[PDB]
């Protein structure tokens, strides 16, 4: 695990759709507020992060830490909206989200 | 026929007044360029210029105004109204009485119509960028996004909290040019307070000097239908018609005293 | 009573579910810092 080309561009393609899938569980959240969403990605990115354990090029510390920041953005929205079942705050992005076709 | 004998007789009061004729051109100008409530004193003051020009007495102010909404009724279908004063604010139709005039449009929806005009506009958007009617359109849709705001906060947020929300929104409280409108949120702000569309409260607390908050001006609460604002949130949601009375009480919650009812 | 069953059953419902997701946050607070102690060790033999 320290330097092979392929691995270092499999994380980069994974983690990729993991920001494609993420934005999805963002409209989720946005929607409904799910914290499954944030701790899986949160998983998924260490775990591939375990494997680039050796490999050192920096941009792929760089995306990690992207994925860290929107992964803790997720957690810390599902669990605002897990306190109560704003409603504004949440409709007015909705609002700009459901113009967002 | 009752449109048009009303007409003729609407007809004949103009060859007792052209000064009407006149009267809502300056009234439509005015707004146009300027989206503007106007004063009694200014109704009665252009009345006097006129009725000099005309070189007729001036028959009732009352009369007047009555005779003009009729006749941008039949022509229009809207109705002109007066304001009650900020003073009655914060400490029958008057008409003749009442001190600030404005127009009001008076038919309902004809929802395929409003939709295809989203349509329209869906295409114009959609082909426009990577405006003074699209430019006044943010302008407004800022607008409503804090009125919003101030619902949810009960006709009460104060300046900061304002500020956080539109940050919440991307909105550049750097002070720069407002894109597209190439100004500041705070020259939209004073506009709202020109065009009452909003209420500034400034107060001295001795400890924090001067805590501001704001509330809705009565600009936009002559303007804010009950039930267009239920509707309309219906429409931000595209809900139907379950959630009906239970969100219309939940606004009725986030109105509170919001309206001088 | 039997109001206070509920109350203590549905409090019981948030604030042990809660928690399990407030442990979730510590973890992955955990693992957040595994990668600034490692990937910046990383940073530290790159830059040296």
């Amino acid at each position: 695990k320290d330097g092979d080309p392929q691995l270092e561009f499999k994380v980069l393609q994974g983690y990729r759709d993991l920001e494609s899938e993420m934005h999805k569980g963002r409209a989720q959240v946005t929607r409904t507020g799910d914290i499954g969403v944030a701790m899986d990605n949160l998983n998924a990115v260490d775990s591939l992060f375990n494997k680039v354990i050796g490999i050192k090029n920096n941009g792929l510390f760089a995306h990690d830490a992207r994925a860290m920041v929107s992964i803790s953005e997720l957690a810390q929205i599902s669990v605002r909206n897990l306190k109560f079942d704003a409603d504004e705050q949440s409709a007015a992005d909705q609002q700009e989200e459901s113009d967002g076709d | 026929d009752v449109d048009l004998t009303e007409d003729l007789a609407v007809a004949k009061i103009v060859k007792e007044n052209p000064v009407a004729r006149k009267m809502v051109r300056y009234i439509l100008s005015r707004g146009e360029s300027q989206n503007s409530i106007i004063t009694r004193n200014k109704l009665q003051s252009v009345i006097h210029e006129a009725a000099r020009e005309e070189n007729i007495a001036k028959p009732s102010f009352s009369k007047m105004f009555m005779d003009i909404n009729a006749i941008l009724y039949n022509v229009y279908g809207f109705e002109l109204q007066g304001l009650p004063s900020k003073n009655n604010m914060n400490a029958e139709p008057l008409g003749h009485r009442a001190q600030k005039f404005i127009l009001l449009n008076n038919v309902p929806h004809s929802k395929n119509f409003d939709d295809f005009k989203i349509l329209q506009s869906a295409h114009t958007y959609e082909e426009l960028i990577v405006l003074s009617t699209d430019r006044d359109l943010v302008y407004k849709g800022v607008l409503s996004v804090i009125l919003c705001i101030v619902f949810f906060s009960k006709n009460n947020i104060l300046h900061q909290e304002l500020i956080k929300f539109l940050e919440t929104f991307g909105i550049p409280s750097d002070g720069s040019k407002i894109a597209i409108l190439n100004i500041t949120i705070e020259d939209l702000i004073k506009s709202l307070e020109k065009r009452e569309y909003i209420v500034r409260l400034e107060e001295k607390s001795d400890t924090d000097g001067e805590v501001i908050s704001y509330r809705i001006g009565r600009r936009t609460q002559a303007e804010l239908g009950l039930e267009s604002l239920e509707k309309l949130v219906q429409e931000i949601m595209g809900l139907e018609k379950e959630q009906t009375k239970s969100l219309h009480d939940d606004i009725i919650k986030s109105i509170g005293d919001s309206y001088s009812i | 009573q039997e109001e206070v069953i509920a109350l203590f059953e549905k409090c019981r419902n948030k604030y042990k579910e809660g928690q399990k997701k407030y442990m979730e946050i510590d973890e992955a607070l955990n693992r957040l810092h595994n990668s600034l102690k490692a990937r910046d060790q990383n940073y530290k033999n790159a830059e040296k």
